RNA sequence: CUAAGAAAUUCACGGCGGGCUUGAUGUCCGCGUCUACCUGGUUCACUGCCGUGUAGGCAG
């Protein structure tokens, strides 16, 4: 569970240097808020209106979308809610989402 | 015997999508040139007001949240400001042939089910179920929130043989109750028409028109779609409403759920009121299943006892089982 | 400050705008009520705000004469807020007062409008318009520039008056019908 | 093995043609003993003129590329070589082989000296990277400016400075400069743990790590094993094979003032970790510790787990 | 008992999008044929709306249904929690009617809080209010919205009758459909301020208009019972009762005058707060919303 | 479309808490439909053989 | 003070010629998406603005 958040942060870092300006791309369905959840470049292109949209608006929806994708990575059945092992999985999902959100809070901040 | 591992029934009483239009009361006679209610768009902006986790975060973060509110755009639908009266119109086919499956593995289970339902039919007609359906047409259940707080509601039901109105019914949908099912002459006529339709002994096509005064320009309530995220939040990632060729509309399953609020016969009470007819007969707004499967009252237990082993329940639970067969579904394993 | 009067004022909420629109609407209502009847020497008095902060101010202290700015609280179309805050009548403010340049004062508060207008319709060519509208030709002076929340210009700019900077011993005098002390250092309450 | 008073992030270093052999039994990333010797060389040539003490090193290895090839039907790999100049008669040279690789590593240097208060942090950082830009790191040249050497400034950071929130905050602000990185640590105790697990047949430690960098296909009554991490074999120091000699005794030594013993290197285990999974950064650093009366010369990351 | 995981309340006092039409004063009885106010272009590229140059008096018209059944939710997990909440709201109603909330709602209708910027700088405002059963005037009430202050809720008998009507509507004892007409002198050719879409102005079928939720915000400005200050003014009724312009969360949960804290203390553990705090809680239920977890 | 749980539950996990919590998460779906217009009452179906 | 320190893989080349992928088919039955919202700085101490020139009548 920690390896998924670690690999996701490593993938965001490895993508967040090659593209100079992380512009809004046609077809960025996960790039609606992932236009700042991805590489946010505060250049002349990504101006103060981009530096203020991603400045004040945080990537919690990227974090909440990532937490939903982590919940939907494995399936959902009577084992995730009818046992303490599913309770352990839910507590680990909440802990990993809180850890990734505490990481992303210092990203734009 | 065993149950069929693949049963399937088809929906009887299938309605259309209801379309909303708008006009002035005392023009209900000329209520056919009336312009449609058009799903518009507006921009809202509101604070954070939900039950935030108490002492999750510091109150300076609460003060900072109000500095940065969200702003979203929603679909609304209002009457035109000259008009005070909504008009909701749909059509209904009462098909009939109710106990016959449309997919069935077992050849003896089909015969036993059809003998069971034929025993029900010649034992007692569909007059109870059709009387309750004629209630849910005469009172405007299908005006879901559009009835709530409305001053006057009138339902007009027409029978349609050819391109021609055969018999017309008119009602006062507020004087006819929402909870009790009483006796009336015109509703017994409509009940025996719907009962002849369900029994397979005639053709029934109804035109159901409901006239609810609300006031000069108020909000009407179509049914609501869910949002695919090709277009951004600037562009309704908040609220889309349902429509047709530029007219505000209600889904057909919404109206059909308003029609099969039959079930007074569930072990809690009838003082709560009738509910919809579901297997494990549930309510979405209450968030619970009435008619639990550990009690012996859901559709599957009653059906398997009455078909496989001839344990005929009480008459009202037979009305429940036949009403689930009129609803239609994907039954079986 | 050269303002011989000190108009009484008191803050309060406003529904038609925030506190910035509250201060802009208050200065506009004062300059359209008191500066709608008579008088010329109705200068500027709003030095309670910080100089380097670059704000318009919120201290309820009008800076005009008695008759030249007293009719702001008795405006013939200036109702709707006469009881929502602590109001009053005319009075006299201290001699040491900041000449808050929220008025029709004349300075380099706009290189585009006033500067480009002197380049275009001031006996000059387009080179004068290019030399008139730099970044140092459009900026407010050291005075509390009230935001002109009225039908002043095509856009909604402020009441910019590039006068002498934020001080205490200003020299005020004859403003115009729009109530401009942006070059006349006037006192306040 | 002193605890560090600071950390120094040599931020981004392209290495030209390093040594990708590392041992007689490995071939990948170079030995961490090269990194320990590099930081000790920086301790020699500028680390005393600033009155500091550079001990730890944190390996990062952003981008890797080795000069190898797989020879067309064979499953293993071979190395790409160089032409050496000709012989004395100009015939040809006898070929020895050397693997060569291109690293992009980042170094985290622990500092212990009393000169941390006498000098500004930027002058320390500038002089360290300006000296290290003229050195070599695994037998490989440390490359200057390229197309995207924009994070050219070195940074210095005292780990003791501030509150616990301040320390952990400035830590997680450092980890934003290790972005595709993968830190290399020592995992000796896991080697002994798996040896104590599978020590039924043979408790030889060579068989243990010789059956860990692998896929272990177990059969029907296929259940291949699960990888706990990116466990890779490393060399982990030297063990003696000779009694130590006086500085004049061994013929053809590098000098005549240091004692020389013939040794054998000493294989180990460690595994690559993202800079988020580590708790702090002072636990990540490599140190050299030797027991000289015996022949145990080794390096590890002490106080990791 | 705990609280319901899903609570939802549907709103009472639901207004319509008010339509602005201009016209001259002393056309004040024949106001049904006044021409509307159009949103147009000026220059930048903005949208503004102004009166015609021979028209001084703005006219704002909207209707309002006062529904009733305020305590009853419309989505609810626990039926025991619903029973306790309905007994709690019935305890409120049998202790005292809605007449205090009705007077404060009728004060927000009697002034022109729904004329947001359009009232600031107006030399006469008249609010005519009709009760409508059929297409008729059952009883009319015309006012003077500058004498009836925006700040200090005074005493008046016509407001008492109009609050009797609104209290009968909030209880469930009658059908209340109020039509609100607000005349306001701004001057000839002056600027009106309709509400602003995501910069364009909000419009209907070729006329300028105010959003419905903004007038619904203008009606529920009641909350004179703060933890902060009883000297500034009334604000709207929100959970975590907040002003966006001021930026301050008044009624913070580090005090105990919060909506959720009051509601949980008075429903679950029967800790009934002060009477004005009960007015606040019932006003947040007349507001409606999605409460619970 | 928004439906509920009406399928034949496997009688090893049919608990009141389990069923109620299954109803707490209603399956949202999207469907393709085909109706007639609100003024047409006839379907024309045409093919060549 | 680093399995330390050193290093030229080179030249040249024709991938061509041919080819039938076919025959057959039922995607079906059923469904409540609700609940609530101020885009209010002067979208400029300024665009048209006596002097573009801290001076001014300035749709203030």
């Amino acid at each position: 569970v920690a390896q998924i958040c670690d690999e996701a942060l490593q993938y965001a870092a490895r993508l967040r240097e090659l593209e100079p300006g992380w512009s809004a791309t046609p077809g960025c369905q996960l790039h609606d808020a992932e236009q700042l959840w991805l590489d946010p470049l505060r250049a002349q292109t990504d101006e103060t209106f981009l530096q203020r949209r991603l400045r004040g608006d945080w990537p919690a929806e990227v974090g909440n979308r990532f937490a939903n994708w982590l919940n939907r990575a494995v399936s959902s059945d009577s084992q995730i809610l009818g046992s303490p092992e599913a309770a352990q999985w839910s507590q680990e999902l909440s802990k990993e989402l809180t850890m990734f959100k505490e990481i992303l809070e210092d990203e734009r901040d | 015997l065993s149950t069929a591992s693949v049963l399937a029934f088809e929906r009887k009483l299938d309605p259309s999508d209801a379309l909303m239009s708008a006009g002035a009361w005392a023009q209900r006679d000329a209520s056919q040139e009336w312009p449609a209610v058009t799903v518009r768009e507006k921009s809202v902006r509101g604070t954070i007001s939900n039950r935030l986790k108490t002492k999750d975060r510091d109150p300076a973060k609460l003060d900072a949240s109000i500095q940065s509110p969200n702003l979203q755009t929603v679909d609304v639908a209002n009457l035109p400001s000259d008009a005070d009266t909504l008009k909701v119109r749909f059509t209904l086919r009462v098909l009939g042939g109710a106990g016959t499956p449309s997919a069935c593995n077992d050849a003896a289970y089909r015969d036993k089910l059809l003998q069971t339902v034929a025993t029900y039919v010649n034992d007692q007609g569909f007059a109870e179920l059709a009387r309750r359906y004629a209630h849910n047409l005469a009172n405007a259940r299908f005006l879901w929130r559009n009835r709530v707080g409305a001053e006057a509601v009138e339902v007009r039901i027409n029978h349609i043989r050819q391109g021609e109105v055969a018999r017309a019914w008119r009602f006062d949908a507020l004087a006819i109750g929402l909870r009790d099912f009483k006796a009336d002459a015109e509703l017994d006529a409509l009940a025996e028409l719907i009962a002849s339709g369900l029994s397979g002994s005639g053709h029934v096509l109804l035109e159901v028109v409901a006239f609810a005064r609300i006031g000069d320009g108020q909000e009407v309530f179509p049914s609501q779609e869910l949002i695919l995220d090709k277009g951004d939040k600037k562009g309704q990632k908040s609220k889309t409403l349902y429509s047709v060729r530029d007219a505000a509309a209600i889904h057909s399953q919404k109206i059909g759920n308003a029609l099969r609020t039959i079930d007074t016969w569930y072990p809690d009470e009838d003082g709560l009121g009738p509910i919809a007819v579901e297997p494990y007969g549930s309510v979405t707004s209450q968030g619970k299943a009435y008619r639990q499967p550990k009690q012996k009252l859901d559709f599957y237990t009653l059906l398997d006892n009455w078909v496989l082993r001839d344990e005929a329940p009480a008459v009202e639970q037979q009305h429940y089982v036949i009403a689930n067969l009129i609803r239609g579904g994907v039954f079986g394993e | 400050m050269a303002m011989d009067h000190y108009l009484d004022i008191r803050l309060r909420p406003d529904p038609e705008f925030p506190p910035a629109q509250l201060m802009s609407v208050l200065f506009g209502k004062l300059h359209q009520a008191l500066v709608a009847q008579g008088g010329d020497r109705i200068g500027v008095s709003f030095p309670d705000l910080d100089e380097s902060r670059s704000r318009l101010g919120e201290r309820l202290r009008i800076h005009a004469s008695a008759d030249d700015l007293r009719a702001l609280l008795a405006r013939p179309w200036l109702e709707g807020l006469r009881d929502h805050l602590q109001f009053g009548e005319p009075a006299v403010v201290p001699h040491p007062t900041p000449y808050r340049q929220v008025s029709r004062v004349q300075a380099k508060s706009n290189p585009e409008r006033l500067r480009r207008r002197l380049m275009r319709r001031h006996d000059l060519s387009e080179e004068e318009a290019r030399k008139r509208i730099p970044d140092t030709v459009a900026r407010a002076l050291d005075l509390p520039f009230v935001t002109l929340r009225s039908q002043s210009t095509g856009q909604h700019f402020r009441l910019f008056i590039r006068h002498g900077p934020l001080q205490v011993t200003a020299e005020e005098g004859g403003f115009t019908c729009y109530g401009l002390s942006k070059g006349g250092f006037v006192p306040w309450f | 093995v002193t605890d560090p008073e600071a950390l120094l992030l040599l931020p981004r270093l392209s290495i030209q043609n390093a040594n990708a052999i590392s041992s007689p039994l490995t071939w990948g990333f170079p030995s961490p003993g090269a990194f320990t010797g590099f930081v000790h060389a920086l301790q020699r040539r500028v680390g005393i003129s600033l009155d500091i003490e550079l001990d730890g090193v944190g390996i990062v290895c952003h981008r890797f590329e080795a000069q190898i090839s797989q020879p067309a039907g064979k499953r293993t790999k071979v190395f790409n070589l160089t032409r050496n100049p000709l012989n004395r008669d100009g015939s040809t040279a006898a070929i020895v082989e050397e693997g060569r690789a291109h690293l992009e590593v980042s170094l985290l240097l622990g500092v212990h000296g009393d000169g941390l208060d006498d000098h500004p942090a930027q002058e320390i950082a500038r002089q360290v990277q300006e000296q290290a830009g003229a050195m070599r790191l695994a037998g490989g040249s440390i490359l200057p400016w390229c197309n995207e050497r924009f994070p050219a400034p070195n940074a210095e950071l005292l780990m003791l400075g501030g509150s616990d929130e301040q320390r952990r905050k400035n830590q997680r602000r450092l980890t934003r400069r290790l972005l595709p990185g993968f830190a290399l640590v020592s995992r000796e105790a896991l080697l002994q743990q798996h040896l104590e697990t599978l020590r039924t047949t043979l408790p030889e430690a060579t068989t243990l790590d010789a059956l860990l960098d692998l896929c272990r296909i177990n059969f029907e009554p296929w259940q291949v094993r699960d990888k706990p991490g990116w466990l890779v074999p490393i060399p982990a120091g030297y063990n003696a094979l000779s009694p130590l000699y006086l500085p004049g005794e061994v013929r053809n030594a590098r000098d005549r003032e240091t004692p020389l013993r013939f040794v054998e290197n000493l294989f180990g285990l460690g595994e690559w970790l993202s800079p988020h999974r580590v708790a702090a950064l002072s636990d990540l650093l490599w140190y050299h510790h030797a027991e000289p009366d015996k022949g145990l010369y080794r390096w590890s990351t002490p106080r990791f787990v």
